[PDB]
Formats: structure tokens, sequence, C-alpha cells
RNA sequence: AUACUUACCUUAAGAUAUCAGAGGAAAGUCCUACUGAUCAAACAUGCGCUUCCAAUAGUAGAAGGACGUUAAGCAUUUAUCAUUGAACUAGUUCAUUGAAGUCAUUGAUGCAAACUCCUUGGUCACACACACGGCGCGGAAGGCGUGUUUGCUGACGUUUCCAUUCCCUUGUUUCAAUCAUUGGUUAAUCCCUUUGGGUUAAACUGAUUUUUGGGGCCCUUUGUUUCUUCUGCCUGGAGAAGUUUGACACCAAAUUCAAAUUGGUGUUAGGGGAGCUGGGGCCUUUCAAAAGAGCUUUGUAGAGGCAUUCUUUUUGACUACUUUUCGCGUGCCAUUUUAGUUUUUGACGAUUCGAAUGAACUAGUUUAUGAUGAAGUUGAGAUUAUUUGGUCGAUUGUAGUUUGAAGAUGUAGUCUCAACUUUGCUCAAAUUUUGGAAGGUCUUGGUAGGAACGGGUGGAUCUUAUAAUUUUUGAUUUAU
């Protein structure tokens, strides 16, 4: 499937489609943007996966098939009390070269900002 | 001992490539599943109505046609007139498929029971093409 | 942090909230702190069985807060701009 | 002294993660934050059968084990393998450590040294 | 943007890898672009490292979706509580009063299929190739390893700071014709010293460039190549100007009254070549270190050994012999007009040629014929067996050695081992590894900012407040 980067923190992944458990027994999937000290994260387009009370008898021990009620939200904030673990899904849009690439076209386009707006304060 | 053509070269993984051959010829056979795959030693079954094992190089020679072989010749056969020339697809294409014009090699261990001779013979002609 | 930094960005919109009691409250968002309490107007709750009803004012501790929904156009609000650039800071 | 400064030495170790869930993981271990957030690699991570004739198990732990997306189909007993979880720190319950490493190396805490070497 | 008025408010703390050793200002601290080890980051760079990257020899297929249809699909289960009166069995129906009351019943739950539609990919190159399971060019994602730099990272300011480039192209590819330029080969003529060199014109061949024609693929580039602006295009792929203290596009306003004004967002791109520069692999040369190619005697150095005796006791310990009690060897050197097995195919199946038969094609060619011809004995070694040559456990007593206790008496030389040198006898040169310098070749990366210094500087990371209701030191494994 996808192979994470063997030493990669929750740091190192931004962008990455991720997969998000919570104590109730609820997955928000989609892409995280940021996150924070108590680790409550930003997921960009996520839907919310539940296994119903009635299709749970199906996941205890004997090919099966779960129906899995998912609804959609988008730009939602987790919280971090109700995380439990995270699982990498996919890899982003974008490759790592083309990441580095915008990464400093990026910070180039912030310098001139920096500069157009010394020079347009200080002349005048 | 069967011949194919024009099968997908781009899986690299002979185990994979043998999982996705195997999945187009038989849906719903021993192995959709994975956990492991059988590996019959030179001199057992890889599905059922007649498949044995599979056989893949990656030379630039063998590149697209990978061959198959069967339990017994009039197996062999049934398979191809299960078709009967109605060409079945593999991933993308649909393949031509004929009989080999050397007999099967675990085949021969079959025959037989029923060979130091020919791992000497393949041996010395290998170490000629070489030359 | 910027999850809450994005949650006082969302101030004045529309927002959905869970409540780890399983409610669902949807309405407009007035007021929000950096202990995620909030205070939302004009909104429509769902029990957490469905009965659905609709008060003009809200209180939520953000204790009790799962998840909150924010307007799709804050993404690319400039809250998640890797390389920025600020000016210096005056000096006090 | 924080003992989970210990944890950090035990980088690159065979363990299980027992949780609170009493979901246990076993995987190759790395970096542990300050606050216990335990990052593995290669897991296979399941849930215990109470036998007792049938007594049913955790009902939210086998959701959240299917919802991971590593859960083989084909397994018959409640199990998952996958790569990468990154597991929070109050999740934790209980971990095995490895019978190889030796404890009186690796619990010497060079701050509580350091603060009896400077005095 | 400036001036005035009014309101709201002001600094959690500390730190920037660790360990060890040497040095500077007995204890501790600080410091050393000091020395080692380990760790981390960035940057390069490699591995026959691992996985993945879609049909055109066809109207497909892989991954993922539909918050899509069939679809009132099929199979199930559900639609409030309390009070009073009438009838009623001994709970049921109707009417009235009160309370709350997500919508849905075309619902909800389970089951399954068919169809349709969306997003994504190198839809690359070479190849249609009878194998025993590779070593085409790239892209994506990893793992492992070496090397350099740095020790969290970035803006800002200061400097005898150091820096300091170009060209072509923006459909692409291929062939042909002709033109121009450079190089090699052959023939002829002339000159100088049969041979060599130079020049001449001519012929052939390779590379590069100009103009035309033909072919192929692409044009969704949808605002017709998307780096801008202006001109412009399908009978065509074009032309002009310009490229970061700047230009352009766009959004917003209120007025003026179509420009600008002020505040904001975004674009300034891709490809190739020359130069310069960083890294890697290979080759050649130069240098530094290390090593490898018997016996006897003599000399030197180093190491080891060589100076109390006698008697008694220890079912104290060990070894050997003999006695008592409960032919064999799992044993070995030499020889079989000795035997058996293996090994050396040591020596005395493949390829080529000729002849015959069959089949196919136009006497010739090809294929096939376990299809013919030609190119057991001896010796040595090892193992096993046989034969004669042949040789070798427990209790008591004696002898030898070691240890302990008691009593009595007395107070430099030689040998062996190792290293070096010289002489006799026999049978400086070259090779390899490690490290440095130069040149060549292949390959890859960069190509406009970089270094030093400085702070009442930003952001990341770590330590402590911080295990006490608002996230990480537990009330969701449903429990008795």
């Amino acid at each position: 499937k996808i192979q994470v980067a063997h030493s990669s923190r929750l740091a190192n992944l931004i962008d990455y489609k991720l997969r998000v458990l919570t104590q109730d027994g609820r997955v928000y999937i989609g892409q995280l943007m940021a996150f924070d000290k108590h680790m409550n994260l930003v997921l960009n387009e996520c839907i919310e996966e539940r296994v119903p009370k009635t299709q749970l008898d199906k996941l205890r021990p004997r090919t099966l098939n779960i129906k899995v009620e998912k609804r959609v939200l988008g730009l939602t904030i987790l919280r971090g009390e109700q995380i439990l673990s995270t699982v990498v899904e996919d890899k982003p849009l974008l490759s790592k070269k083309e990441r580095l690439v915008r990464d400093k076209k990026e910070k180039k386009q912030a310098q001139k900002q920096t500069k157009l707006r010394k020079e347009k304060e200080k002349k005048p | 001992a069967l011949y194919f053509q024009n099968l997908p070269s781009r899986p690299a993984n002979k185990e994979n490539y043998t999982r996705l051959l195997l999945k187009h010829i038989n849906p719903n056979n021993k192995y959709a599943i994975n956990p492991s795959l059988p590996l019959p030693h030179n001199k057992l079954l890889d599905d059922q109505m007649g498949l044995l094992e599979v056989s893949i190089s990656r030379s630039s020679k063998m590149t697209n046609q990978a061959f198959l072989t069967f339990v017994t010749q009039e197996e062999a056969d049934r398979f191809l007139e299960k078709y009967t020339t109605t060409a079945l697809k593999v991933q993308g294409r649909k393949v031509r498929m004929g009989k080999a014009r050397t007999n099967s090699l675990l085949g021969l261990s079959i025959e037989m029971q029923k060979t130091y001779n020919l791992d000497i013979k393949k041996v010395l002609k290998a170490r000629k093409l070489k030359r | 942090g910027i999850p809450v930094k994005l949650l006082n960005e969302a101030q004045g919109h529309i927002v959905s909230l869970e409540l780890t009691t399983g409610a669902t409250y949807r309405g407009k968002l007035v007021e929000s702190e950096d202990s995620m309490n909030v205070q939302l107007r004009d909104v429509i709750a769902t029990e957490p069985q469905g009965a659905v009803t609709h008060m003009d004012q809200i209180f939520v501790r953000g204790s009790q807060i799962k998840f909150i929904v924010v307007p799709d156009l804050l993404k690319n609000a400039p809250l998640f701009k890797k390389n920025s650039s600020r000016p210096m800071p005056p000096i006090r | 002294m924080k003992l989970v400064n210990f944890l950090k030495k035990l980088r690159n170790e065979q363990v299980t993660i027992e949780l609170k869930n009493g979901t246990t993981v076993w995987g190759t271990l790395q970096s542990v934050s300050p606050q216990m957030n335990a990052i593995l690699t290669d897991v296979k991570l399941t849930l215990p059968q109470p036998r007792l004739n049938k007594l049913n198990s955790n009902g939210i732990a086998m959701a959240s084990l299917y919802l991971t997306g590593g859960q083989q189909p084909t397994a018959s007993d409640n199990i998952a393998s996958l790569q990468y979880i990154n597991i929070r720190g109050n999740t934790i319950r209980q971990i095995i450590l490895p019978d190889s490493l030796n404890l009186d190396s690796l619990l010497v805490d060079q701050k509580q040294l350091n603060s009896l070497r400077r005095s």
C-alpha cells in the first residue's frame, strides 16, 4: 500500500491523508494540516466512518464485508482528548521534489513581500 | 505445458504477477487472499482445475510471454477448449496462446516418476549458451 | 496553537459541533476562548437520539466538545502558510 | 525525575504497548514524546479473547480495530497488521519491553547524576 | 500617510546534543571555529537493494469513489402516557380532560445484484521475440551505506566584507533535394630532400548550418503553447517589445466622472548548449608507510630455571604393582601370486566429414533417422574384514611425589627459547595493501547569492511551574 518514512513524526507528515481513531470507535479520514501541543489536529476534507451496532456482530471471531455508515464533514478541528491513535492512509497530491519547489518559491515571494513593504513604508 | 503472448509486463514481482495472472483466470480461486504462495521444487498444485506452476523471466527476449504448466496434457488442452478460441483478457489485453514447443519441465518430474541427466545437460548447454 | 486560532478565525460564521455526550449543535458562532469553550447564536440542536429542537443562544464547555465543523473556505486562510515573513515586533 | 525519559532510550526495540482498551500492539519502537506519545513502525495490534464460553469482547475496540484499514478480510481471529501507528500517551496502560536489555545501564538518569555531581 | 481627542491594555522562567579526556581563569563553575567517541539535521552520493508506475495487434482494463439510478428492489420489525365515564371478559373497544410529541412508514434494519457516471496513472522506449526463472531510460515511495558541512532554524542590521557569466529555443520528429563550414580515405599533376613531406584541383565518407518539399505524431494549448504585454492564427504552429529594488494580471471601494488614486491577492515559467563550480566511480603517473620471496658455527640483547637436612603422623590427595570379594580389547605400527568397494574415464553425450532412406521447395538446398563408420585389464591412494609376524570397580599392604603440623641439628657460571648481523654448504631490484598529488574518461548536481559580526529579533525543540474541574498520569472493555 503506502510506506511511511521509518522515522517520521506528526510534524514531518503534513497534507498526508490520515486515519484518526477516537475513544468512541469512529474514524476521521482526511488531510492533516495543523496540530498542537496536546495533539488536537485539523483535517481538511474528512469523513467520519462508523460501524453500526447491527454490523458489529459480524466482526466477532468465527471474507467479511462491513457496512460502515459514514458522513462527510469538511475542515474540522478535532480535540486531543478524544484522539486515540493515528494511521496513514495516503500520500499527498504533490511529490517531495515538487513540495521543495513550492516551498522555495513561497519563501522567495515572502521575502519580496517584506522588501516591498519596507521600502513602501520608508520613503513615504 | 502451454504458451502465451502479450501479457502485462509491468508487475515486477513474480509472486504478485502470478497473483494477477491467476486472478484473471479463476475469480474466487484459492488465492485472492494473499497470506502465502506455494513453491514446488524442481523434481502440490497452484489452483484447482488443472493449474500447477507459473514461470516468468525478466529477460528482454521473454518479456511479455509467460508460460503455464498443468497437471496432465489432456487437462492442459482442456484449459484451451475451456475458452475454445474465445479470447480471455488479462489486465488490459486479450491473450493469444498455444501449445508449448518444449515440454513442461515440472511435467518431466511427473513423467519420469511414472532425472539427473537433464540437470547435467542444462548446466552444460547453459554453459555453452553463455559462450 | 493553530487549531484554536482557526476557531477564533471562524467567529461570525455557521459552525457545527459534536459534544462528547452525543448531541449536535449547528449554528452561528458568537464567542470562542482559548479554552475552546464557545457560545453560539440561533442554533439548531440534535439530541443524541435524534430529537431536534431550536434555541436562540447556547454556551458549551470546551472540555465536552468533540469536533467542530468550520466553513471550508477557511482552509486556505493565512494561518496555514508554512514559510511566512513577519516584520520586526515593536519595541515596548 | 521523569521516568518517561527511560522509554526514550528503548528506541528500536520490539515492544508491546497494551492500551486502556485492552488492545495490544506488538511492534518496533520509535521516538517516544515527553507526554509518552509512542510511535511505532511495523505493528500487529489485536484484542485478546476472553474465553468464558463466549464473553463478548470490547465492542468499541473491535470497531476501532476494523477502522484502522489494516484488518485483512480473511483473518479468522481478531487482529490487524499495519505500518506506522502513532499512539497518544494517555491511552497506554502497560508496556512489555524485551527480556534481553539490562535495566541497570538504562535506568541511570543523567540529570539525576548531574544534580549530585554539581553539588 | 500626518496631527489632535477618547477608549482598551503591557515582559512565565530557563536552555539550544551528550559523554570522556587534556588545558586556562582541594572544591565546584565557566571557557577552549581544542582532542576522541556517540547522537541529530541538512546536503551530496551509491548500491545487479524493495515495491509501483494502464489497451491500441484494441473499443479495453487497474485503484478509489457516487453525499448516483434501478428503487415504493427483496426479506423483516415498528408508530405515544396519565385521569373520568359507558359497554365487556374476570384484559378489550368508544367518548371526554391533561402532559410531553425530530422528521420520516415511498421510512428504518438486514440481503444482493445490475447499470450509469466521476477522479487518478510514463496510457515512455525497445520489442511480438520457446523459457528455468533480469541486469533499457526515467518518475513515485521506502530501507541500508559512505562522504562533507553544521550543532535548532529564519528573517533584520553592520563590514577594507566576498560576490560579479552567457547563447539558442516554446509544436515535435523524420526523410529527401540543394547551399555553406570542418575532418578522414583514394587517383592524378607540380616542387623539394624507390621512399617521405607540402600545395593544387577532383572523387568518396562522417559531423554541423541555411532554403524548399514529403511524411509521422500533437494541437483540450478549450483565453490555440499558459513566462508577460501588444499584433495575430486552422488554406496554421507566426511576429514585435520585456523580465525582480521592476513589470503584469486581478479584487475592493468612494468619488470624480472612463485615466489614476489608496488598500490587497497572485504571476514572472519550461527545455537544451557553452562557461564556472560541487560530488561520485574508473584508468595512468609521481610520492610516503607496511609486509612477503633451509641447516650449522660465532657475537650481542631479552625472558625463564638451577643452593636447609633427617625422623614421625594425616583410610590427606594422586599414580603404579600384588591379593580378596561382587581368553577379551570400543586397542594399536609391517607384510599378503589376500578379498571387496570408491576415486583418476590415469593409460591401453556433443561437434565435423562421408554413405543410404523418407518429406518439402526450385540436379541443388534444408530437416529427421539411441541411423552406420571415422576423428575388460594394469598401476597408485583411502576404508573395512581375515591370517600369522609384534608390542602394550570396591577394602588391605608396599613404593614415589606434593601440602600441613611437631621434634632435633647447622647457618658471576651453565642450559633452553626468540630476534638481529657475519661466514660456509645445498636447492639495490620485483609484488601487494593503505594514504596523498596531477592528468584523462564516464556520470551527476549547482549556477546568484554567500562569509563574518551584532542584537531589550521571529518561529521550532527541550526543562520546570504542570499528576488538582478546560485536552497527556484515566470514570466509555458495562460490570454489581
